[PDB]
RNA sequence: AUUUUACCAAUUAAGAAGAAUAUUAUAAUAAUGGGUGUCUUAUAUUUUAAAUAAAUAUUUAAAUUCCGUGUAGUAAAUUUAUUAUUUGUAUUAUUUAUAUAAUAGGUGUAUUAUAUUUAAAUUUUAAAUUUGUUGUUUUAUAUUUAGAUACAUAUUUAUAGAUUAAUAUAUUUAAAUAAUAUUUUAAAAUUUAUUGAACUGUAAUGUUACAGUUGUAUGUACCAAAUAAAUAUAGUAAGAUUAUUUUAGUUGA
RNA sequence: UUUAGUAGGUAAAUGAAAAGUAUAAAUGGAUAUAACUUAAUAUUUAAUAUUUGUUUAAUGAAAAGUAUUUUAUAUUGUAUAGUAUUAUUAUAGUGUAUAGUUUUUUAAAAAUAUAGUUAAAUAAAGUAUGAAUUAAUAUCAAAAUUUUAAUAAAAAUUAAAAAAUUAAA
């Protein structure tokens, strides 16, 4: 998991399988044995940690000495699903949902696959969000709202995507340790809303001239309206 | 004979038997072009061998066709410009907004939190400084929005730039255009502030040059004369922190002279003596700087700046009976002891063994090497070579020229 | 790979996504379970009836020596056979009855089919000798040119002598140890063989193909197959009629066209000749499996310039019946003509087949009513 | 001229201390109290201040 | 360091010592008309592949005016009037289809300045609209006397 | 004739310098250090042990 | 086009256009977000094996001590790396990031373009000199916990020849009031 | 791969050369030694090698792995009192030599006693150490250090308590 | 106060029409020497001859002969015909490019013998040549690529002797009539046709004349010269020759 | 080095794909393999040899070059050789004698080349540029002794061989 995507990577990368590759591998650059040779041995967890470990760093992961970038921050994560949604619906699309279901059958299909594609960078950046929630921003808390709404996903308070979970029987599911998966995603989601909302609070409560007087106007109103919108108060 | 290779490419030695060749002087290799035979491009158009065809398709459609425009659609574009001001606002708008959402710096405990890069916050910047003729420093805004107190004082002036913009107010477009008189306006007034905050976050970064250019064109856009007075003052200080002692000496002057029309509440002719004073003892004139501190005194008796410089003049003067006169006036200014002077001595400084007047000699545009250089006909200058061109001998020395 | 060699099982990680698709990927719940494709038999095409259907009476069982009808049920107008049926050797020894359909895809009556030629068991052997016959006889020959030493322009004389340079003797190097260089003998297509058919074993591999598709149901015997319009429309709209799959991916049709029972013709009918132009795999082939017996003039190398194979310069033509089409189209039509022609033109062949013993007999049960003697009104 | 070397015979030369002496050494410095200019001791510029007094 | 902007740079900082000889002048003539590399040959035909003969269409159904839809391509369903047509280059100009910035360099007189106009389009993208259907419909070229 | 190349490339990255980087090198190397390890298993090894 | 990604345990299928896009974004930005400016000089006119030696030598400096190694340095590499840090402090400036703060975090060279040029020989033998050039990768970080060495000491014999020369050895530091807006 | 420095600690360098004694490494283990005290007075001078070899090397240990260098110190006395069977003593030779041309030196046991008989025992013990490892230098060296010689019957590792170490011979 | 030992590491996903009216064979219908930037002038722009040749031939017999260098009208003007930029990218198949590059700041040791980490042990080229089998001989820097031809198999129509020198004799058991191929690199070669006297060597007074059964040591930096064509008994020179895990007889006659 | 267990068909040399042999069409390793003659590329030699542009006393043709003379200043045409180079080097026909008709680095030494017995000058490293022969080779071959089929760093025994730089056959 070094070489490849980890904790919340977006890349799906399968470090066994040599995908992304112009050549067959030749050389095997973490070698324990000369057996290996026939007898590679990967997946077995000691050999596949040698192996892993001696890959280099690529994109996502970063070396010793280079910088590397707070992913970790909420924000950081929050303007990502804002961009993932913007890019996912155009603008002009936007606008015109806002102001309208008469849609094209292309708009309808890109609308979905927006969609999918918001859950799916969700789940990968949830542990991330849930490790910042403490000392994330009420701009920040309010933009993952306002980055859900524009997505179209309507949070699970207790259309709608995050209510459903995947398909597939328990039997088959990647429970294998070490890969960042969300079983009880539903779940986790609308306690990480719950616990945004009740930070929004905490930061109002702690906040209590005409730049700020226009600025907490401002603020309360939207925080009104994209609940209202998302299907929460206060 | 033959060891490598058959292709010109080809690295071993050959024989003009074996492989007979062309005299290809210099050609690209199997990774294409180098500098050298990019350089012989530029200049004589073509590879060294010749053996080359031209080809600047390319460069063609980058420049000619990109520059092409018709009479009709040159003609009709300049009446088809934006409105400048509602770009100015929507600018404003977007500005303000990126600068609100910029995330606050964690404060933490036993080492410094990096503070966040400004990605978003420069097109803002670009788009606003092209409306407003100015240009703010990107290292002034990092140091405004990391700082708590500055970046409030931002806000609130910026804000209040945004209303009085958006109620109808434009200054400096409408001064631009009776011009084609009055003071200074609201508008212009918090324009000024902002200026002014982001030269103080400018000098707390260290980027005196930058706060000294923002401050000019601060005081470029004020016209009351008590801003001109504080702006002066500002630029006074700005410039003797950057090592620009004829500047701020000018501007000190400045300060002085718009004394008589600021109110008695004001400090900034205060700041200007003291400016002036500070610039003088920099350029090495302690008895010009005793001087303006006597009559800064004189004027506003009591004020703490001044006090302060006439206090360091006085263990000044203390410690001179060591040298028993002032510093000679053979030099009069070359000890060197700002750290901008450092930073620039450290980039523009004439290194050892290139960027010196043995290396290249830059003529009106172009480099030349030191043989050519027509500043001095030293012993490795071709114009010593030269000599009686056929007019007359020129010289009474008989051995060369 | 080999399966013996290491390489086989060298990669042992990374073949599989632990992670299974949401899509369709399922788990095996029991023996209960009726998983797709599952079959005990190595089925390298597992088709069923769904897939690839067969127009005959009966599913091929092994009960049943052959899907169709053994008897003249008296639903329908029994036919007997053109010429009289003689069991020789290879025969089923069981009766041929098939029903013909019309262009509207029902059943107009029931047909005799002849045991020498729908009924001679198949045989691999002689089928794979058809196959690799027309396989090697439908290249492009002309396409298997190669340069040579000779050709390859370069100058004839010795590069550079033998040691005074210090590199290998090599002189007029066109060999192909050079890039540039040729081979000492090349591919070509005079150099190039186009394989001998003889005609009994053409018969004999043709009529066993026509036995494998009777067998696995294949078959299917049409009154005619005229069509209203010589346009493609048309044929597309008889072959919907007929359910019929000539799309690409459908299983395809080889059309035996000849003529109707009464006026069987060897030249293909207009209109529908002119419509089974149609992109989708159908193939249209005459009806006969005889072959004219293949020739070679050229024999030995005595026209130099004869730019053809070496071999028999009178190769079946593309459109005649062959193995390889009738495997890779899954339904075969013949028409009463067709059957009527092949029954006319083999014949002959299998009454000289026949044994002496009952040769001698044949004409006693009347199977040698010769109409040119008076003997019988002309067939 | 008789043989290829593989990177360790390359590298002896690196190990050794030549090679360190004339491409791995730091220079000395500080600014000059008057141009305010890296400078190293011993050598100065031709302005008329730096002549009179060598910093 | 290869381009005509860094070319100083570049001069600069080789030293002074190394030599270059044909500044001016060139051994081989250079006037004598000689082919161009492979990759610029491809490069030459793939800008301006409509110089091969008989590249435009001969019925040529597209003129200005029509209504036409986009059947493949970035825009798809979308229909617009054909503003302009290049009938050497077979590409269409239609309105509020193919929409891109169009940059102009700035000059003595005037700044840089972004407009945006519609792009041509390959002719084979988009199909006639009938205006009596308002569907796609196949046209054909057809003689009258009028 | 057969060599170990595919089998013995893979494990190419257990030797040093130029044998690690130049296939033919390694390959030789390899083959060469199977072999001797085979020898001395079947005809040092157990008496040593 | 769907791209498969692991998701709940099991493969989801999303718009392959949409994640590429994604990916690189994410990709860019965050090298843009990261507290480094990174340029890139192509076609160095210096060969790989000489300019390694130099940038060897500036690896793990400061940018002020950089520069001046450099500009003390009588090296073709150590003045494309000059040129290349002068490049590299122009676009962190702009960047906004500090320039008092500024650290070499990364500096290496890989062969570039290269040219031939023909060197004949006695005997009529002939070969191809070949002229070598360089890829230079310079990336400036910052290191706010930085603390830069004083080198703003000099020898006595300076400072003796300053004192008979009259100057002051210590620099004639003044107090510069911070600038304020009061009177606006 | 493992790579053994070009670098190595030579006689000649400042540094010097260690004493694997007081070294620490993963194939020393100083704690399970014991320290034997051999008295070879009127023992023959191969026969005291050997015996105290086997003791020195570790091979008289039932744990013994020849990678490991673990022995038990012995502490060799009354050396001066080594026994020659009959006129080894000045017809038995030590040979070695030095990169010069002439180089060879021919000595006998006579000489060799004569300036220091420690010097004796340490070529004998050398000469078993060798025999039985010589293929490593640390293998080929340790042992040696872990032995210790004394001409005399005193000695200063009475803080060790050297148990006295009992043999038999072949006969 | 001061300071982070020496040595040791690794190649991979490719940014963009920097690859097609493309490469080879294939058309049996054209044809007075193709030459654009060409553009009067024709004493000065003439190539013809009964022969194996840009016209190219379906079998094994007999037969001259010191290795038999070998087979006829198949139809008579009968369709085996020297084709050819598009009224299909002509068709069908076939072949195809190395422009381009951050990769990691330390798993093994630190008084010397060589990958698999418990320390050690083992270890120090390959191919051909050498039949007195070597220590003789030759080749190999490395990466990728190019590179060599004996048909491992015969389903009903179907039918197959011998024999004398010769005449002649012929008491008396088979059979799946099929042919076309035959490593590879390299001989001091020789043969045909042609050019060179600007170098050099003569005669004539720098130039002219004389040239490969040959002009005067040499005839344009290898004189058994140079250029063009060719695959000679390549054999009784030599070298190379592409497919591991195998499944049966003799080791100096 | 007179045997079992386990592997495991059998007692040793004539490749293997059910994927274009396509109906197959989004996650098919179809991994199916020439160490020396071909072609291209990257290295070693290479911190290398070489190169290094501070000083000038003097031809008026032609074959020979064709290097864009913006307008160079009857018809037609003016400058910039050859030795593979901007090289040892004046191409000399005619013809003349005061036009200064103007590009050769560097702070020692060896070696090499020049330079009041008898029969002392010039060519450095370093900065910069950057070849060529060569190259089976593991991080390598101190040394001695002994021996094996021709030099035998091939073998064994014995012994103790540091790294870099320059020079020396
Ligand atoms: S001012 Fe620094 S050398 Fe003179």
């Amino acid at each position: 998991v070094y070489g490849g995507s980890g904790r919340g990577d977006l890349l799906y990368e399968n470090p066994d399988a040599r995908r992304h590759s112009g050549r067959a591998l030749g050389v095997l650059n973490g070698v324990r044995h000369s057996s290996q040779a026939t007898m590679p041995e990967s997946g077995q967890l000691y050999y596949r940690k040698l192996i892993l470990h001696s890959r280099p760093p690529n994109g996502s992961c970063a070396g010793l000495q280079r910088h590397c970038h707070d992913t970790c921050n909420w924000s950081y994560l929050i303007p990502s699903l804002h961009r993932c949604a913007e890019s996912a619906i155009s603008a002009k699309l936007w606008e015109k949902m806002c102001q309208l279901v008469n849609l094209t059958q292309y708009e309808r299909q890109r609308v979905r696959d927006g969609q999918n594609l918001y859950r799916y960078e969700v789940h990968q950046r949830l542990p991330l969000l849930e490790e910042s929630i403490g000392w994330a921003q009420l701009d920040d808390l309010l933009g993952w709202f306002r980055s859900a709404r524009r997505a179209w996903v309507r949070l699970p308070t207790s259309s709608s995507a995050m209510s459903c979970r995947l398909e597939g029987h328990a039997d088959s599911r990647d429970t294998t340790p070490g890969r960042n998966q969300v079983f009880d995603t539903p779940e986790r989601v609308e306690q990480l809303t719950e616990a945004t909302v009740h930070r929004i609070r905490e930061e109002l409560q702690r906040l209590n001239s005409a730049r700020r007087l226009a600025r907490d106007e401002e603020l309360s109103r939207c925080v009104e309206e994209e609940l209202g919108w998302h299907g929460v108060a206060l | 004979y033959q060891r490598g290779g058959w292709s010109p490419g080809s690295k071993h030695q050959k024989h003009m038997t074996l492989n007979p060749t062309l005299y290809l002087y210099r050609f690209p290799g199997p990774h294409g072009p180098g500098p050298y035979t990019m350089k012989y491009w530029w200049t004589l158009g073509c590879f060294p061998t010749g053996m080359e065809v031209p080809f600047r398709l390319h460069e063609f459609l980058s420049t000619y066709q990109q520059e092409h425009v018709p009479v009709e659609v040159e003609e009709w574009l300049r009446c088809y410009i934006k409105d400048p001001l509602s770009e100015l606002v929507n600018a404003s708008n977007d500005f303000f907004k990126a600068v609100e959402v910029y995330p606050e710096v964690e404060s933490a405990r036993g080492y410094k939190t990096l503070q966040p890069s400004i990605a978003p916050l420069l097109v803002p910047m670009k788009k606003f400084e092209e409306q407003l003729g100015v240009k703010i420093s990107p290292v002034g805004l990092r140091s405004v929005l990391s700082n708590p107190v500055l970046k409030d004082r931002f806000l609130d002036d910026l804000f209040d730039y945004k209303s009085y913009v958006e109620k109808g107010g434009s200054t400096p477009h409408r001064r631009l255009a009776r011009s084609r008189a009055e003071t200074t306006a609201d508008d212009e007034r918090s324009l000024i502030l902002l200026l002014t905050t982001i030269s103080e976050g400018c000098i707390n970064a260290g980027n005196y040059s930058d706060a000294a250019s923002v401050l000019a064109d601060a005081l470029m856009f004020c016209h009351d004369p008590d801003s001109q007075a504080t702006t002066h003052a500002n630029i006074s200080f700005a410039s003797l922190l950057n090592a620009d002692f004829k500047g701020a000496e000018y501007n000190g002057r400045e300060a002085a002279l718009l004394q008589p029309q600021v109110k008695p509440t004001s400090t900034a002719c205060a700041r200007g003596y003291v400016g002036w004073a500070a610039a003088a003892a920099y350029q090495d004139d302690f008895e010009k700087a005793e001087a303006i501190v006597k009559d800064g005194l004189t004027l506003y008796v009591g004020n703490e700046h001044l006090e302060k410089l006439a206090n360091k003049l006085q263990a000044l003067r203390e410690e001179q009976p060591s040298v028993y006169k002032q510093v000679p006036r053979s030099l009069r200014e070359s000890r060197s002891h700002l750290p901008s002077q450092q930073s620039r001595g450290l980039l523009s400084g004439s290194g050892k063994g290139f960027s010196n007047e043995f290396d290249w000699v830059e003529f009106k545009n172009k480099l030349y090497p030191s043989k050519m250089d027509p500043r001095n006909n030293e012993m490795g200058s071709v114009f010593r070579r030269v000599g009686d061109l056929g007019s007359f001998i020129s010289t009474s020395r008989s051995m060369e020229r | 790979s080999s399966i013996f060699s290491p390489r086989y099982d060298w990669r042992t990680s990374g073949v599989h996504d632990i992670a299974p698709r949401d899509e369709g990927d399922f788990l095996y719940q029991g023996p209960q379970h009726v998983l797709p494709g599952a079959h005990p038999l190595p089925l390298h095409h597992p088709h069923n009836t769904i897939t690839r259907p067969v127009i005959s009476p009966y599913i091929p069982s092994p009960q049943r020596s052959h899907p169709y009808f053994t008897a003249p049920l008296p639903e329908l107008p029994h036919f007997s056979t053109t010429k009289p049926i003689v069991y020789t050797y290879g025969t089923m020894k069981e009766r041929i009855i098939a029903p013909v359909f019309n262009l509207k895809n029902e059943v107009i009556y029931t047909r005799e089919l002849d045991p020498f030629i729908f009924g001679m068991y198949p045989e691999v052997e002689e089928l794979s000798k058809n196959l690799t016959y027309w396989m090697v006889r439908c290249q492009n020959f002309a396409s298997k040119w190669d340069y040579e030493t000779r050709e390859i322009w370069r100058k004839a004389k010795k590069n550079w002598p033998n040691t005074g340079m210090g590199m290998p003797r090599v002189g007029n190097r066109k060999n192909h140890l050079y890039t540039w260089g040729g081979r000492t003998k090349p591919s070509k297509p005079w150099n190039m063989l186009m394989p001998t058919m003889d005609v009994k074993t053409w018969s004999k591999s043709n009529r066993m193909m026509l036995t494998l598709k009777m067998l696995q149901g294949r078959l299917q015997v049409v009154d005619r197959l005229t069509l209203e319009e010589p346009t493609q429309e048309c044929y597309l709209e008889l072959c919907r009629n007929m359910s019929w799959d000539v799309r690409h991916t459908g299983g395809g049709v080889l059309f035996m066209d000849g003529g109707s029972r009464i006026t069987p013709s060897s030249e293909f009918d207009r209109a529908f000749f002119f419509g089974s132009f149609f992109n989708g795999r159908n193939k249209i082939v005459r009806p006969t499996v005889l072959c004219d017996e293949q020739y070679d003039y050229n024999k030995t190398a005595a026209k130099q310039r004869m730019k053809g194979p070496k071999g028999a310069k009178n190769p079946i033509p593309i459109n005649r019946f062959n193995a390889y089409d009738a495997m890779k189209h899954d339904r075969l039509v013949i028409t009463e003509g067709a059957l009527m022609q092949l029954e006319d033109e083999l014949y002959e062949h299998k009454l000289q087949i026949l044994p002496p013993h009952i040769r001698n007999q044949l004409p006693e049960y009347g199977y040698l009513d010769s109409e040119a003697l008076g003997d019988c009104v002309p067939s | 001229p008789k043989r290829k070397k593989n990177p360790m015979q390359l590298r002896r030369k690196v190990y050794g201390l030549h090679f360190k002496e004339k491409y791995l050494k730091m220079e000395e410095w500080y600014y000059c109290p008057l141009c305010a200019e890296p400078k190293k001791p011993g050598e100065w510029c031709r302005r008329e201040d730096c002549r009179q007094i060598k910093p | 360091l290869r381009d005509r902007e860094r070319l100083e740079l570049l001069e600069s900082m080789r030293h002074p010592r190394e030599r270059d000889f044909y500044q001016d002048h060139t051994y081989h003539n250079q006037w004598l008309r000689r082919d161009l590399e492979k990759h610029q040959k491809q490069q030459l035909a793939a800008r301006y592949k409509y110089f091969a003969p008989d590249f435009e269409i001969s019925p040529w159904i597209w003129y200005p005016g029509d209504i036409v839809e986009v059947v493949s391509g970035e825009g798809i369903g979308q229909r617009g009037t054909i503003i302009a047509v290049i009938k050497y280059k077979n590409e269409i100009v239609v309105q509020n289809i193919n929409v891109q910035d169009v940059v102009i360099p700035a000059s003595e007189s005037r700044p840089e300045q972004i407009v945006q106009r519609e792009h041509p389009i390959s002719v084979t993208r988009v199909r006639h609209v009938d205006p009596s259907t308002n569907e796609i419909c196949n046209i054909e070229m057809v003689k009258v006397r009028n | 004739h057969y060599r170990a190349k595919l089998e013995l490339d893979r494990i190419r990255s257990m030797l040093r310098g130029r044998a690690r980087l130049e296939r033919k090198v390694g390959l030789k190397r390899l083959f060469f250090l199977m072999r001797t390890q085979t020898r001395y298993r079947v005809e040092q090894q157990a008496h040593w042990e | 086009r769907y791209a498969f990604v692991e998701e709940e345990g099991v493969m989801h299928k999303v718009n392959w256009g949409l994640y590429c896009e994604r990916l690189e974004t994410e990709l860019t930005v965050t090298q843009e977000r990261l507290p480094q400016h990174t340029l890139l000089m192509k076609a160095v006119p210096s060969s790989w094996k000489k300019l390694d030696i130099d940038i060897s030598v500036i690896r793990g400096l400061s940018l002020r001590e950089a520069m001046a190694q450099c500009k003390l340095s009588l090296r073709k590499g150590h003045q494309i790396v000059f040129r290349a840090l002068e490049m590299a402090q122009q676009g962190a400036e702009a960047k906004g990031l500090d320039k008092e703060h500024l650290r070499v975090a990364h500096i290496s060279c890989y062969p570039g373009p290269t040219d031939k040029q023909i060197d004949i020989r006695s005997k009529g033998y002939y070969a191809w000199k070949t002229k070598k050039s360089s890829h230079l990768v310079l990336t400036l970080a910052e290191d706010p916990e930085m603390v830069l060495p004083d080198r703003t000491c000099l020898p006595y014999s300076s400072l003796m020849s300053m004192k008979r020369a009259g100057l002051s050895a210590q620099p004639t530091v003044i107090d510069v009031p911070a600038i304020t807006a009061d009177g606006i | 791969a493992p790579f053994k420095s070009v670098l190595r600690r030579h006689k000649h360098h400042p540094e010097g050369l260690p004493l694997y004694n007081d070294m620490s490494k993963q194939w020393l283990c100083r704690e399970g030694e014991r320290w034997w005290l051999l008295d070879a007075r009127g023992e023959q001078l191969p026969r005291v090698a050997a015996v105290a070899a086997q003791y020195i090397t570790g091979q008289h240990r039932p744990d013994f792995t020849p990678g490991m260098i673990t022995g038990d110190h012995v502490v060799i006395v009354n050396i001066k009192d080594v026994v020659m069977v009959g006129d080894q003593w000045i017809r038995v030779p030590i040979t070695w030599q030095t990169a010069y041309p002439g180089g060879k030196y021919r000595i006998r046991l006579t000489d060799m006693y004569e300036r220091d008989p420690c010097m004796l025992m340490w070529w004998f013990l050398k000469d078993e150490v060798n025999r039985h490892f010589v293929r490593k230098l640390k293998t080929r060296i340790a042992p040696l250090e872990k032995a210790w010689l004394y001409e005399d019957s005193i000695h200063p590792h009475a803080d060790k308590n050297p148990r006295p170490l009992c043999w038999t011979d072949p006969e």
